[PDB]
């Protein structure tokens, strides 16, 4: 008989924070022997 | 005579001549984007923030 007009939200995520990671910082940040010994396991950091 | 935190880190001391503190922070580490187009000679350096 008698009505109204109701109002609700939402929220829908479409992206997230890019964050980005390098080989040098995190493993061998100041060190030579570490950047020597991991040219050799194979480098995997183009890959990450 | 020293200070640690939760992880075992120093960030701090106590000088034993001058009976004086002090705090310990690391030095900034970061890299440089660069961009470079496809003939260039040298590219577009920006150091972030
Ligand atoms: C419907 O509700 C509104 C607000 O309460 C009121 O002003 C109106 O008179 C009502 N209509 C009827 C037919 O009851």
């Amino acid at each position: 008989t008698n009505f109204t007009i109701a109002g609700h939200e939402e929220f829908i995520q479409t992206s997230s924070p890019k964050v980005t990671i390098d080989c040098s910082a995190f493993v061998c940040s100041n060190y030579a022997a570490c950047h020597d010994l991991l040219s050799e396991y194979g480098t995997f950091c183009d890959n990450i | 005579n020293l200070l640690y935190d939760s992880n075992g880190n120093i960030i701090g001391f106590k000088d034993f001549l001058t009976n004086k503190t002090y705090t310990i922070l690391p030095c900034y580490s970061g890299r440089v984007s660069a961009a470079f187009y496809q003939n260039s000679s040298s590219p577009a350096l920006l150091y972030r923030n």
